[PDB]
């Protein structure tokens, strides 16, 4: 009865960290083999 | 902090933004808080219009937060995200490498040494290469060997540059077991082009939500402390509309409609890498002054000698089973005015 959830295509990453609430890292991941 | 930390994530995700116009359907890796906080150290030594544009292309508001308030949100912010913390790795420090010949204002240094942890080093910028090697090597060396080789370029006439470098590594808070991991999955790159990638899979509860406004998924995974990562999944197509409504108010939803329950989880493990030449982009977005021959850094030096010149960027990322590997680097050249 659960959700799949299949990160097989372009998707967005946030790293966050909690207690500042500042983004650490951000981007768009594309191609996950590039260069 | 809060209110410091959402016009910081609205400066990211502005930036995001001009990243998809200058390298379109491509990788995008950056540190937001490196930028943030390189800058905000050269807005330290910087007065008047120099000073002001800097502070308000990272998108600062000088009537509702004065810039004293700002440098001590700064301040606090790093020392925060440096503070010891159990199974999390997390460092961000700079470092300023100043031309043998420069009169810097012994106020600003020992500022800067105090207040934002601060490493000086007196440079020999006439050995231009051997230079270049001591900053690479040193942001290699804080970055635990993630980031090589940050400064491609540096000008003969570099008289300063000021790093920033930013080190995080965690573990998940439910890692993947390596023996779930299907060897080569499939990964849509574009709309008829796939790549094969190890698919890790795991079966646990999970933050989660559908966005039904903005058509993605979004899912959480939490480190094992004080950290987390989201992962934006928009529906076939519709990547374009998700990136023009990221903003801090959309992290606010998110942050309040993510719901735990059971998924049935497959995630890439991979390592990408980016860089960026940030010169002419800055100037766009409003950081005029810094560049011209009529700067004003005289918080910095007696002489109030030097302009900036040139910066850049480069972040890397690793994901596996256990966790992740993320590094960032930040780099801002200055010349003689
Ligand atoms: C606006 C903003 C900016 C940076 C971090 C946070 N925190 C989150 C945002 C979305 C989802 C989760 C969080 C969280 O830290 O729990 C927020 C609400």
């Amino acid at each position: 009865l659960h959700p799949i959830i299949q990160i097989d295509r372009s998707f967005m990453l946030l790293i966050l960290e909690r207690s500042t609430r500042s983004i650490l890292f951000l981007g768009k991941v594309v191609n996950p083999t590039e260069a | 902090l809060y209110k410091m930390s959402s016009i910081n994530a609205d400066f990211a995700f502005n930036l995001y933004r001009r990243f998809t116009v200058e390298t379109p359907d491509k990788n995008i890796f950056f540190s937001p808080v490196s930028i943030s906080a390189a800058l905000v150290m050269l807005s330290f030594g910087a007065c008047c219009s120099t000073q002001t544009e800097i502070v308000e292309t990272l998108g600062f508001n000088l009537t509702d937060t004065p810039m004293v308030e700002i440098q001590h949100g700064f301040q606090h912010l790093i020392c925060s995200l440096n503070f010891p913390k159990k199974e999390l790795e997390l460092q961000i420090g700079n470092a300023l490498f100043i031309g043998k010949h420069l009169k810097p204002l012994a106020k600003f240094l020992n500022d800067v040494k105090t207040l934002y942890e601060t490493e000086v080093f007196s440079t020999d910028f006439s050995n231009i290469s051997a230079a270049k090697q001591e900053i690479n090597s040193h942001v290699e060396m804080q970055t635990k060997g993630k980031v090589v080789g940050l400064i491609q370029d540096l000008k003969p006439n570099t008289i300063m540059v000021l790093v920033n470098y930013i080190h995080f590594k965690a573990q998940w808070a439910n890692p993947f077991d390596p023996s779930k991991t299907e060897d080569s999955s499939s990964f849509l790159i574009d709309k008829t082009t796939t790549v094969q990638v190890p698919m890790m899979h795991q079966m646990e509860q999970y933050y989660h939500l559908v966005d039904m406004e903005l058509n993605c998924t979004v899912l959480q995974m939490d480190y094992s402390k004080n950290a987390l990562a989201l992962f934006v999944l928009p529906k076939e197509g519709q990547m374009e509309s998700v990136e023009a409504a990221m903003s801090s108010k959309t992290l606010k939803k998110w942050n309040r409609l993510l719901q735990k329950g059971w998924v049935d989880l497959f995630v890439p493990k991979f390592s990408i890498s980016a860089t960026y030449d940030l010169g002419a982009t800055l100037l766009k977005m409003g950081i005029q002054h810094a560049y011209s021959e009529n700067a004003d850094f005289s918080g910095l030096t007696e002489d109030n000698g030097l302009k900036l010149s040139n910066a850049a960027h480069k972040a890397v990322l690793h994901i596996g089973e256990k966790g992740t590997e993320a590094a960032g680097a930040m780099f801002l050249e200055a010349i003689p005015r």
